[PDB]
């Protein structure tokens, strides 16, 4: 099952990546940080520039040969949105362990196919595409988050919105609770993980104490991640979860900037993903700058913030 | 983007749908020749505008109504004389109405059977479903309320295209008897292939219907488009009507910036759609109403930065702006470059409140703070909106 891959989510300090797009322009900058951060880049593909060397490090002309030739187990792409789907599905076919896919712009249906082709299939799990990529603070970084915002520590974040995954890290980093792992699953409407596939990593990860969901307008990811909370974390051993929904004030029958984010046809509205999570157990914050405050205040009501002397 | 009646209708007539057979008149000489080439026994003469409620709108010729129905060419023809070039005001336009440029020569076709059919992408299953309804006629949402029993669904395999049983079941299901129901599963598989075929994220039917004469007709239709496939779609992209859209939102299409006009007075500048959302949800927390939505995307540049300032302070419903950035991708740096080079163009007539983290946020603050522009810090999100209200009566 597709669900098999899910491991792969738990990027750490022995990940090896390859960069697809790697000759680009922020394909070139983000492998330049990447290798500053002391992520593992290997390597990276750009077809018809196999033989060459970027940055110090080889460039292939197949994903296949990459992997076989650095032994990599993710790959990240900067590729743009008329072939990112092709430079997805290249990668499934290698069995990459791990795809990040950065690429804001992918038509719809390209994504709808590769969905067809990843769910039969447990070699490769895709985050993304549309998405800021996954951190395991201070082990391995891959994508564009910000990386001096984060702190290793108790909060696994999942999130359709990078901007507010930094928000969410920046919240948890101030009051000292850091971050477990940090997955953002992206805007778009056909991914590669959702809710459900991050939490269930983080309910089975003794890293992370708490969980911060962070959704948005449109689809019915976070309803069927609240249908999972309630079969999987109810129990002594329930994780606190967080959650912000944004778009309480969007406007119906329109994209707000996410291909995903949209009230279309009466279906998709915040205020029933509110409702769905509330019923599942989670602490919904009223206000987006309120989330580090809020799982704070669930750890501390726990006794999950004494001192031990 | 935004299609008119015989763009849509021919979109669909092109690729084997049947709609009422028509002509497109930009004068009422050719709305008279094209009511005689049609030949049918009843016409319907449509001005093309965007917004509802045509049937009981006025033209500032005088004349009353948008669709008119009539058996003699002549009449086309003269009705015609009093609609193209006027502006037809109806309860959807503002008070001065929009220009009518053209209108739609159909041949009239009476309903028999109305049913609701629309096809796109599944957000719970992978892949296109078709959704459909015998109760046609009325906003699907009206149906799943009072009737959730009479909505159906077919789940479709993408790579295995549309089967003629599934085909068949739904035209059963929305009512279609005997040969009907052989044309309305033929046309459903038409629409499917037209759906995949234009990048649509949602081809809608309503009514989907028949005529006494027998006949399996779309009636009336909406189709909505993948803004991320106009590479691929440049043709379809070409006719989008932006003549009824707010010009703002014009102006921001021009540089490809993520805007959505609001009922409000405070402007939000923001990098990502998940904050710009939650931009607007706390200002509206703290008292507030946002003017707008505003998405500058991860891969914004300097020019789009100092175009979106623009809008925002030329806009004369906008009496403060909140920028409120949090740069991974994007470096704070140039969105400070394109505020301090839109305003050295031009006075600061509203407060500005700003809010920058992230990506470079020390040489974009140095930046800012060196334009010598009078700019109100703030703290955090909460601080940001709160200021934010605070600068506007
Ligand atoms: C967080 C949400 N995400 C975002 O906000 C990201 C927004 N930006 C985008 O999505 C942009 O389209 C991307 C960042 C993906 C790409 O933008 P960028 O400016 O780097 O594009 P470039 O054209 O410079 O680079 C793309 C590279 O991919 C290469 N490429 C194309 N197809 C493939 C492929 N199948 N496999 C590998 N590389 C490929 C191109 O050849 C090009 O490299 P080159 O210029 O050396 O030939
Ligand atoms: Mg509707
Ligand atoms: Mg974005």
């Amino acid at each position: 099952s597709y669900t098999a891959s899910r491991k792969h989510l738990y990027v750490d300090k022995n990940t090896k990546v390859i960069c697809q797009g790697f000759t680009g322009k922020q394909g070139t900058f983000h492998s330049q940080q990447a290798l500053e951060y002391g992520t593992n880049l290997v390597g990276g593909t750009t077809p018809g520039k196999g033989g060459k060397t970027h940055l110090g490090l080889p460039v292939f002309n197949t994903v296949k040969e990459a992997k076989e030739q650095t032994g990599a187990t993710a790959s990240v792409i900067y590729v743009p949105p008329p072939f990112a789907a092709a430079a997805i599905n290249e990668a499934i076919d290698a069995e990459v362990p791990l795809v990040v896919c950065i690429t804001e712009g992918i038509p719809q249906q390209d994504m709808v196919r590769v969905k067809h082709r990843l769910l039969r299939q447990g070699k490769t799990r895709l985050i993304g595409p549309n998405c800021p990529g996954v951190i395991n603070p201070g082990e391995c970084k891959i994508g564009i988050m910000p990386g001096h915002i984060h702190k290793k520590g108790r909060i696994g974040i999942v999130s359709r919105s990078g901007t507010l995954t930094y928000e969410a890290v920046h919240q948890t980093t101030q009051v000292g609770l850091g971050q477990s792992l940090c997955v953002g699953i992206g805007g778009d409407p056909f991914n590669g993980t959702d809710f459900t596939d991050c939490l269930e990593i983080f309910l089975n990860d003794p890293a992370t104490e708490g969980i911060i969901l962070i959704g948005e307008i449109g689809g019915n990811a976070e309803e069927n991640a609240a249908e999972f909370l309630k079969q999987h974390n109810s129990g002594p051993k329930s994780k606190p979860v967080v959650s912000f929904i944004a778009g309480l004030t969007a406007p119906p029958g329109r994209r707000m900037g996410h291909a995903g984010a949209i009230i279309a046809g009466g279906k998709g509205g915040a205020k029933e993903k509110i409702t769905a999570l509330q019923s599942a157990g989670v602490v919904v914050s009223m206000s987006p700058a309120q989330l580090g405050t809020t799982i704070y205040k669930e750890f501390e009501k726990r006794k999950m913030l004494l001192v031990h002397h | 983007m935004n299609l008119q009646e015989y763009q849509s209708k021919k979109l669909m007539s092109d690729n084997g749908v049947k709609v009422q057979r028509f002509f497109v008149a930009d004068t009422a000489n050719e709305a008279l020749e094209a009511a005689k080439r049609l030949n049918a026994k009843e016409i319907v003469l449509k001005a093309q505008i965007l917004a509802g409620g045509r049937g009981k709108g006025v033209f500032s010729s005088g004349l009353k109504g948008g669709v008119h129905l009539t058996k003699d060419p002549e009449v086309v023809g003269q009705l015609a004389k009093q609609m193209i070039g006027y502006n037809l005001a109806t309860k959807q336009t503002p008070k001065e109405g929009v220009k009518v440029n053209k209108v739609m020569v159909a041949e009239a076709l009476d309903i028999s059977r109305e049913t609701y059919l629309a096809i796109l992408m599944d957000r719970s299953c992978n892949g296109p479903v078709l959704v459909g309804s015998p109760q046609g006629g009325v906003d699907i949402e009206e149906v799943a309320a009072s009737n959730p029993e009479l909505i159906f669904k077919e789940q479709i395999d993408i790579i295995e295209g549309i089967k003629d049983s599934q085909a068949q079941r739904m035209a059963e299901n929305l009512g279609f008897l005997g040969p009907l129901q052989n044309q309305a599963a033929d046309q459903i598989k038409k629409l499917y292939n037209l759906f995949l075929k234009i990048d649509a994220t949602q081809v809608e039917v309503n009514p989907f219907g028949e005529t006494p004469e027998g006949q399996v007709v779309c009636f009336d239709a909406k189709i909505n488009f993948d803004d991320n496939a106009e590479f691929r779609q440049k043709d379809i992209f070409a006719m989008d009507d932006k003549s009824e859209n707010e010009p703002i939102e014009n102006e921001a299409a021009k540089y490809d910036l993520k805007y959505i006009g609001l009922d409000g007075n405070i402007a939000c500048f923001v990098n990502g759609a998940g904050l710009a959302m939650a931009t607007c949800d706390i200002i509206f927390l703290n008292g507030g109403k946002p003017a707008n939505f505003l998405d500058l995307g991860g891969g914004v540049k300097e020019s789009q930065v100092y175009q979106a300032f623009k809008l925002l302070t030329a806009d004369p419903k906008v009496e403060a702006i909140l920028v409120n950035i949090f740069g991974g991708i994007v470096n704070c740096a140039i969105i400070a470059n394109g505020i301090t080079k839109a305003c050295r163009e031009l006075e600061l007539k509203v407060p500005l409140v700003v809010r920058l983290e992230g990506t470079n946020v020390h040489e974009a603050q140095n930046i800012l703070t060196n334009s010598g522009l009078p700019i109100t810090s703030a703290v955090d999100l909460e601080d940001a909106a709160k200021k934010a209200v605070a600068s506007v009566t």
